């Protein structure tokens, strides 16, 4: 959370394992895995997306058989600021792998290409 | 009924411990003693809380009902030769309020019956000493329909025959609840209405559990009628015994209105008093 | 059905706001009705669901005899049951004082006169939230802040399986 120190709020960060309609409101999202983040002195919050999969591995392509689920963020209460404070702020997102993470079947990427 | 802690001598304080300051937001009460904020002497405390135990608080017979019966010719349709009183502590207020300091309770109950009688007129002779029958009718037992029908045989119901002029009758019952405690408050219904049921089905009074939870007392004058009409009142006094209570509640502040928590009148209990007036 | 609860009331504001909420967990929280008929609140209104209900500032008697509302009329200073609200602190409670905290957490055991009871017929607990000190903020426009309840059943235990109960609504 990169707002002012005088800004307060509670957010909800949710992970819904796949197979149902994607959460489009907090009511559905709070039924899945979720963390309620209180914006305070500690300005960062981490939600672990646990490994929940039918297959022992997922493919690194878009494929419904090994789909991973849905990640969403909602306002739990709301952002509240006093006067003389910016009413719009930014949050930044980061992602990393946990210590249980692994990959296999080396392959060439689609992220780099060359032309004659 | 335990004794109270002695007050310990406490001298001047100059330190970073601040018992005076607290945070009621936590929901806890600051357990301060006088020595925390003023200098105190040593006092050997001799006062005790023997009379504020729940047992001592309820160890009193309270009048819960006044059952009026008559001894008169059965042809006199105005006279009432027997009376049925459904058992409850909610016909009066005092014992009710004391009990409703708490949400749940277990207790044995002592019933004491004080019977008084009088002539109604003076031009029809006199009367011989009356005997009164007080029959407990547990829920489901047949309720008397007449002062002299078969039900008064009381083969299985407990009955007390009280002779007028004798000391008030008295009996005891154990804790008879079908639950593990009496519920002074029930936030629910006897029925859950079901979708599709007509509006006349599944409807029950809010907060009532059973239509007849503890049965009734049926009271009559056993004697055949004298030529003159006699009126009697049986005052019922309840005393809880071996009381246990759970989940204290704020006491009733406005007049009771029915057997529920409803209120209609007297909604302005507090009087007027200046903020800066001692 | 049987369950305890973890109730978490969430209400954040700024250091320039002020106000206090009393959050009370009331066993057997019976509320007063709105009519001359005793104990007349209907099941549908007594069980509003997640939306809950609101305390009122004064008692209004429902005089519509043809189509009675049969609803609660819980007055705030009577704590909705004819007892002074100031004494509601005898109940398990916390205070959200906006200058101090922005949340309250009440852990409620199963409280009842029975080991287990019918959850559809009987509400074991009530949650009451009363503004002990009014919300205020240095602006002419009326400020508003949200309160969010997050409740977790705990040690849920169910008995007597059969076809599903479908309570009447509306
Ligand atoms: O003299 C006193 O001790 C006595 C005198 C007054 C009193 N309070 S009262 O408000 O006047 C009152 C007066 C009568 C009844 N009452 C009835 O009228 C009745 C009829 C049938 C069964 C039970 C009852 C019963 O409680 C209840 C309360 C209680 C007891
Ligand atoms: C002459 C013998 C008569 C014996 C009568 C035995 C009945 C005992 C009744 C005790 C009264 C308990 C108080 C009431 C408890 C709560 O109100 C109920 N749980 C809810 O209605």
């Amino acid at each position: 959370f990169c707002g002012s120190m005088m800004a307060t709020g509670k957010l909800l960060v949710s992970y819904a394992p796949p197979g149902a309609e994607a959460p489009k409101s907090r009511k559905e999202a709070m039924l899945g895995t979720h963390v309620i983040w209180d914006i305070g002195l500690q300005s960062s919050c981490t939600m672990v997306v646990p490994w929940i999969s039918n297959t022992t591995y997922r493919q690194t392509i878009n494929d419904s058989f090994t789909e991973g689920g849905y990640i969403s963020m909602f306002y739990q209460t709301r952002v509240v600021v006093p006067l003389s404070t910016p009413r719009k702020m930014d949050i930044l997102g980061f992602v990393s792998a946990c210590n249980d993470f692994s990959v296999r079947l080396l392959r060439d990427t689609t992220h780099i290409s060359q032309e004659a | 009924a335990n004794n109270l802690p002695d007050t310990q001598s406490s001298g001047p304080a100059h330190s970073k411990e601040t018992p005076a300051l607290t945070a009621v937001e936590t929901g806890a009460t600051n357990p301060l003693v006088p020595s925390d904020t003023v200098q105190t002497r040593h006092v050997i405390q001799k006062r005790t809380r023997s009379e504020s135990t729940v047992e001592s608080f309820f160890a009193r017979g309270a009048c819960v009902a006044i059952i009026e019966v008559d001894n008169d010719a059965p042809t006199k349709r105005a006279s009432k030769l027997f009376s049925v009183w459904k058992i409850t502590y909610k016909d009066t207020v005092q014992l009710r309020r004391k009990l409703e300091f708490f949400t749940y309770s277990r207790f044995d109950m002592e019933f004491t019956f004080v019977v008084t009688s009088n002539y109604t007129d003076a031009n029809n002779g006199h009367a011989l000493n009356q005997v009164y029958q007080i029959m407990y009718i547990p829920p489901g037992a047949p309720i008397p329909g007449k002062w002299n029908d078969y039900t008064w045989q009381t083969s299985s119901n407990p009955s007390v025959f009280y002779t007028y002029g004798a000391p008030p009758a008295r009996i005891s019952v154990p804790y008879v609840g079908i639950a593990n405690a009496y519920s002074h408050f029930y936030d629910g219904f006897a029925k859950v209405p079901l979708a599709g049921q007509a509006s006349t089905e599944g409807d029950s009074l809010y907060g009532a559990a059973s239509l007849n939870d503890f049965g009734s007392l049926a009271v009559r004058v056993v004697n055949d009628h004298n030529p003159t009409k006699l009126t009697s009142k049986i005052r019922v006094y309840m005393k809880p015994k071996h009381v246990r209570v759970w989940c204290p509640r704020p006491p009733r502040a406005v007049p009771y209105y029915g057997p529920g928590v409803d209120y209609k009148d007297g909604l302005a209990p507090l009087p007027e008093k200046g903020l800066t007036t001692y | 059905g049987r369950a305890g609860y973890t109730v978490h009331v969430q209400c954040n504001a700024s250091k320039f706001h002020q106000g206090a909420l009393g959050v009370f967990a009331v066993p057997e929280m019976c509320l007063a009705g709105d009519s001359t008929t005793h104990m007349f609140t209907k099941y549908e209104n007594a069980n509003p669901g997640e939306k809950g209900g609101e305390f009122k500032g004064s008692f209004t008697l429902d005089t519509n005899a043809t189509n009675p509302a049969r609803n609660f009329c819980p007055v705030d200073y009577l704590f909705g049951s004819g007892v002074l609200a100031g004494n509601a602190f005898v109940y398990p409670h916390q205070i959200i004082n906006l200058r101090t905290n922005n949340c309250a957490t009440l852990v409620l055991p199963y409280v009842n006169s029975l080991s287990i009871d019918s959850m559809t017929k009987h509400n074991n607990w009530g949650i009451a939230i009363l503004p002990l000190a009014p919300l205020d903020f240095a602006t002419e426009s009326s400020t508003e802040i949200p309160i969010t309840l997050t409740i977790a059943p705990m040690c849920c235990e169910f008995n007597g399986l059969r076809n599903i109960t479908v309570p009447r609504t509306q």
